[PDB]
């Protein structure tokens, strides 16, 4: 078949700025390239038709350019609207095929995570097993390093993450680890905490509580 | 105004078959085709297949031979692919979507969930907010299928709310949290309901989040 193959993955832009995505097929597909923008839990929506034409309802500030095997979208002066994933597809040949997308993350000021961890409720225990939850709330990158220490053990694979997407107010991420034991388990230790390592933090952030204090 | 509407979700068991619909307006539905896209959690999309209505001639993609199968009818303007043998490999977000060339029109996404788990409501636990701008929040741990719904005091808190996506855990349960960040001084003269609900199993839940004595 035809492989479209997009670059970057993943780009993060700030508003105002200008990006070029690349989208590169695996042969000739004439014009038959189009520009879709997908936001999350949304169909995709046509952007760009025919490697550069206009499409009804679209943002002039996207634009397509193109030739041969070798294309690209543009998005002068990037919007705060404009974060999603950006596929290209090609319509010359059945099968229809699109790239892998990339996903425009808007950049932003650095900001630290704030942490909170939460024991388990009295509730839960009771049916057998502790969820220790630790929140890093409304920070700015990505990156994160989030350590659970029990009684000074260094956790392992007793944990999941879980983010939420950029916040539609100011961009931030907020996280969650979420350790689980067994009651037994949970019981057999005292004191129980999460480390935090972010960019916009001088030192790692450790939220703790102790099981024998109220 | 062409417009594209398609099915609701479906939660079915390994080796299930389902049928998702398309039902098209706005314009004779024998002359244009539907076509199918499968994508994949935090993935591209893929191309199923299509059909012409009226004919109903089909094309499908020959990975999807054994696994898709379109008919439509153009009395009711209702395409449907029909997804036999289910495996977990066939869980996405289905689209439908009018050939013009490019896709202009596209259906609103059919969620496709594929598992052994059963249909069970969640327990909810309270995240009791610090000993010493706090945080507090719910627990909404152990439930199957997909969707719930988090609300805070009804709705009339929604400044500083975080509703994290759901983790599918090993036991085949979702598992997720809803927090709140909230004045520090406010926990001890307050009340934080979170209004939690899972339809698929009626579980209507509003559990009272308090400091801990």
């Amino acid at each position: 078949d035809i492989e479209l193959t997009q670059s970057p993955a993943t780009l993060s832009v700030t508003p105002g700025d200008s990006v070029s995505l690349s989208c590169r097929a695996s042969q000739s597909i004439s014009n038959n390239l189009h520009w879709y923008q997908q936001k999350s839990h949304e169909p995709p929506r046509l952007l760009i038709k025919y490697v550069s034409q206009s499409v009804s309802g679209i943002p002039s500030r996207f634009s397509g350019s193109g030739s041969g095997t070798d294309f690209t979208l543009s998005i002068n002066s990037v919007e705060t609207e404009d974060f999603g994933m950006y596929f290209c597809g090609q319509s010359n040949s059945w099968p229809r095929t699109f790239g892998g997308g990339t996903k425009l993350e808007i950049k932003r000021t650095v900001a630290a995570p704030s942490v909170f961890i939460f024991p388990p409720s009295d509730e839960q225990l009771k049916s057998g097993t502790a969820s220790v939850v630790c929140l890093l709330n409304n920070f700015y990158p990505r990156e994160a390093k989030v350590q659970w220490k029990v009684d000074n053990a260094l956790q392992s694979g007793n944990s999941q993450e879980s983010v939420t997407e950029q916040d539609s107010k100011d961009s931030t991420y907020s996280l969650s680890s979420t350790l689980t034991l067994s009651k037994a388990d949970y019981e057999k230790h005292k004191v129980y905490a999460c480390e935090v390592t972010h960019q916009g933090l001088s030192s790692p952030v450790t939220k703790s509580f102790n099981r024998g204090e109220c | 105004q062409v417009q594209l509407q398609e099915s609701g979700a479906e939660v079915m068991k390994p080796g299930a078959s389902v049928k998702i619909s398309c039902k098209a307006t706005g314009y004779t539905f024998s002359t244009y085709w539907i076509e199918w896209m499968k994508q994949r959690p935090g993935g591209g999309l893929e191309y199923i297949g299509e059909i012409l209505p009226g004919s109903g001639s089909t094309y499908y993609n020959e990975k999807f031979k054994g696994k898709a199968t379109f008919t439509a009818d153009t009395s009711s303007n209702t395409a449907y692919m029909q997804l036999s043998s289910l495996t977990s490999e066939d869980s996405a977000v289905y689209y439908c979507a009018r050939g013009d060339g490019y896709y202009k029109y596209w259906g609103q996404g059919t969620t496709l969930t594929v598992s052994s788990a059963s249909t069970k409501g969640p327990s909810v636990f309270p995240l009791a907010p610090s000993s010493k701008t706090a945080a507090l929040g719910c627990l909404v741990k152990d439930y199957f299928p997909e969707p719930v719904t988090v609300s805070w005091n009804s709705g009339a808190l929604t400044s500083g709310v975080h509703t994290f996506p759901a983790v599918l855990q090993s036991s085949g349960l979702y598992s997720l949290s809803s927090v709140v960040t909230v004045p520090s001084s406010s926990l001890g003269t307050q009340t934080y309901i979170c209004n939690v609900n899972h339809k698929p199993s009626n579980t209507k839940v509003d559990k009272r989040v308090e400091p801990k004595s």
